[PDB]
């Protein structure tokens, strides 16, 4: 990366990736009956 | 050639779709109609405007999602036949109108100006061949295998009672009052206005759907479970924040039978189905006390059929038979009903044919549909 | 043209110029506009009278050195028309307006007077023939490939996180805010007074701003770390003269997190981010939590953006997975992605026809430009 | 005991203050609440430093000024307490809760909680024999001397018709909608830095909130008149300033009625009006269309009445006689009828004891208010 190396708006030591981290019913006949 | 024909459920809030002889309609998505919001001015986006399925559930917030069937009236023909052509895209479908049959879904009262229009789509813009359209209730019955059975539907806002004998609905006796969850789920916004949270945005309101699929039951006793204090269950919200549920769960649903909520001159489902009760003879009606048909999506909930039961006990006097026949696969029960009906060979009459519906169309629609 | 299209590096503090194609801004340079502080009665000195390049960039004291971007909103155009004179330099240029298409970049909300005044230069003086203007952080979704992202720029006065999606047009949820590390500096020239730094000049504050951008960062710890001492590490003059640098290296950038030491209210960007998520949705909020962009100068700070990341783990809820993309090349993030969008074919209808566009007035790009 | 009942009306967007026969509101004044923005050193300041009365009325820019009524719904309760506090203050009452019967009005659909707490701190704090927190729009049907009616309300951040028939429980038909001047004129704020006017304080606020009921007319016809050439009136500041205005004086209205410009998703309070007429019955429709009240302070603008008339009546049925009543001091009217029902003796009924409180509150309040 030739390019990002020539500009001084370039800086190092740069883990881009800024982030948090990460730690982790149908019935059927539903009868009754009355006699 | 009558291919293998497509039984499309066109339920009230999901719509379903799927060949027939199958068990599962593939291609399923609900009832909707989603347009966007913003303006995507760079790329990286979808275009079309009508983004439906994972598009849409995917793009929730992003697309101003509307919903074409109203209780049965459905208003976006153009974009509905979209929506078919989505189907028929190679997502779902990717073959032809003119060369697969189409089973298609209907409910009673409907105008015959949309029915007819619905035959113009398929017979104009799409060209299929074998198309019947019929109800859903009969659909139903083929998948309990019950002949006497009173069918009631339950979508998003469509809940109509047919009272149905030996596959012959009973006109007289058909009721048909199509409302349902959608204005419960619009007064559980109305509640969370009592709590300060509106879902005026139809995925906002969407949200509020899923809960109410999802954290939702039918608490038997109305007043005795809604006098007593709740516990207001933190349910999280999709962003990763949390909420309370309250009486909601089961207060909303006690509208269903109790239409006075919302200030509606009805009566509740129960006492609706036993007014078409009313209209049979007598010997039918203890076969139908025990014939319970349960139908429609909304079907899903902890002591639903029981505090239904309890409607029953109130209403139907004793040594009355009574029997719930509750489905599982409840809204692809029609789906397989159709896919019953549509393998069927004698079923080759009375569909409209394309020549059909050449010579009359409207009559040819009105003598063929009865 | 079938030529190199022009991509302007505007800048706030630097503006900095180029192509499209390039991965590399042919030329990097802020806002300075000087002008001699003297007379040179003695013939034999230098030329010019207003300076732009290494002769303001090497000899500074000497020349009345101006800044007219107030916030980006630049107040000289006599000037702008020299500072783009001076793009065509041999140099620079040596090249037409009306030779190259070029394409402008712009903050959002910007006055459409501006424009007008860069329509009046390149239709009047300057005749570009395919002239647009643009935004910035579409810029930076080109170069990171990302359609969907929290873009926070990082000027010289203007800082303010930009939450795309797909090129949405989300004005009302897209937050714009035009302050930064000017007056933060200007703020340490406080300090300067408060620590016996009789200092008043640009060009002193722009050796303040070497200090600035090199021994300066943020202490994720706001007063564990400002209520400490340091050692008050020693900081070399152009003459090499000894001066201490201080806690100030981190107590002066918390003004961008802590806006009331300035006095002004405002809330600490990230904030302005989290309403700018309170304006999108749930999951989609989730993306974009996922989807974080920091270009613009301003970011190359030691703990930045992780001190940002605990602002919003001190601001979002729990199980809210965040994600930052911080690209080494900010400023030329935004160079590139320009360089890659004046690369495409769709974007010769982004402008408007030079001399038509001159009759259309300014309102149609003015329309377009979004 | 029966002394003279308190007037409070609990005005979101100006709340008004007295006492019932008194035939204007003694006090007047806004939801601000305001403390130094600066911080006092020497003696000179005055004592209190939160400041709200003739102190903020005097010294905008000194205060920082806060609102904690989010759609005109309390969120900071400390606010109110040192409100009420001022309630009795030297220069306004200086007398006790205890020593008044007390009167409170409430937008309807607010979170249970909120009328809840306002009653915790009347009947714990202070400690009223009895009180009632009654609706809005009633007092208007009293300065209309009408029972059948819309009645359209304007706070700060709500809008909303009321429609009525001799205060009967109709409140499906009967509507709210928390949206009104405070984002319009945030929106003039987004105006300002539109056009490079650098605003955005709170105080600032206020004073662009002045300008804004004082140069803020409605054009009749929405974009007939909104793309004409404007003459962009130089407003000349309170501190001398020009400054110019554009259509935007009666553009930032239109978000009332087109929500899409901030990109709500609504429909316009006149067509909340025609769902709450389709609400109501063709027979009570004819009352409606007889029978509109505007009222709020919000309402005051400058060809107001005429537009939305015409509005509706672009919306309205065939030939219907669309009449709208209308208080001239929209403000006061309130207020005024809220003393009438005051003095109106016959609330012996309607009122809560403070022992009814102690016992219920929710109970009481739901039981008192249905
Ligand atoms: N768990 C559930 N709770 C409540 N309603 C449900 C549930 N599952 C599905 N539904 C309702 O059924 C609708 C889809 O059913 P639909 O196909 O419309 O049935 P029908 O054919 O009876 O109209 C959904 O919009 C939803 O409102
Ligand atoms: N290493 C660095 N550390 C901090 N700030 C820097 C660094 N390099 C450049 N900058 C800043 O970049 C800013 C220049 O403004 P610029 O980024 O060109 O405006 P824009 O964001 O509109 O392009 C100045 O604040 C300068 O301090
Ligand atoms: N000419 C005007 N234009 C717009 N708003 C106005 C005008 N005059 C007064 N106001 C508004 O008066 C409102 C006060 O509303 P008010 O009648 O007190 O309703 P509420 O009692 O619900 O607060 C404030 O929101 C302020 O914006």
């Amino acid at each position: 990366d030739p390019k990002y190396a020539d500009l001084p708006g370039i800086a190092r030591n740069e883990p881009d990736v800024y982030e948090t981290s990460d730690l982790p019913l149908t019935s059927t006949s539903v009868e009754h009956i009355i006699v | 050639i009558a291919n293998q024909p497509v039984v499309i459920d066109n339920g009230s809030g999901v719509i379903k779709a799927g060949f027939a002889g199958d068990q599962i309609p593939k291609y399923c998505f609900p009832n909707y109609v989603g347009r966007p919001k913003h303006v995507r001015v760079m790329a990286g986006a979808l275009e079309g405007d009508i983004f439906i399925g994972p598009k849409a559930e995917e793009h929730r917030g992003l697309l101003s999602i509307r919903y074409p069937m109203e209780h049965g009236i459905v208003k976006d023909w153009n974009d509905m036949e979209r929506i078919w052509q989505y189907v028929y895209s190679k997502d779902q479908l990717q073959t032809f109108s003119e060369e697969h049959p189409v089973l298609l879904t209907e409910a009673p009262l409907n105008p015959r100006k949309n029915r007819e229009r619905a035959a113009e789509v398929f017979f104009e813009t799409f060209n299929v061949p074998a198309l019947f359209i019929s109800m859903q209730a009969v659909l139903s019955l083929y998948a309990t295998g019950r002949t006497t059975g009173v069918v009631l539907d339950s979508g998003d806002g469509v809940t109509h009672a047919v009272p149905i004998y030996e596959g012959f609905a009973m006109p007289h006796s058909i009721m048909r009052i199509d409302i349902a969850g959608r204005d419960v789920s619009r007064f559980l916004r109305l509640y969370l206005r009592k709590e300060g949270y509106d879902f005026h945005s139809s995925s906002e309101f969407e949200i509020v759907k899923a809960i109410k699929e999802r954290a939702c039951y039918l608490s038997i006793n109305p007043q005795k479970d809604e006098t007593l204090e709740t516990e207001k269950a933190q349910y999280y919200l999709p962003d990763g924040s949390t909420i309370e549920i309250g009486p909601s769960r089961f207060r909303a649903p006690e509208l269903l039978f109790r239409p006075d909520l919302i200030g509606e001159e009805s009566e509740g489902i129960h006492e609706v189905l036993v007014f078409a009760i009313q209209k049979s003879d007598m010997d039918l009606r203890r076969t139908l006390f025990s014939n319970i048909v349960l139908s429609g999506g909304s079907t899903l909930f902890k002591g639903f059929g029981d505090r239904l039961l309890s409607e029953v006990k109130k209403l139907a006097p004793k040594d009355v038979k009574i029997r719930i026949s509750a489905p599982q696969e409840r809204l692809y029960s029609t789906w397989i009903g159709g896919s019953i009906l549509a393998s069927l060979d004698t079923f080759k009459k009375m569909w409209v044919s394309k020549k059909e519906y050449e010579e009359d169309g409207a009559r040819s629609i009105h003598r063929k549909t009865f």
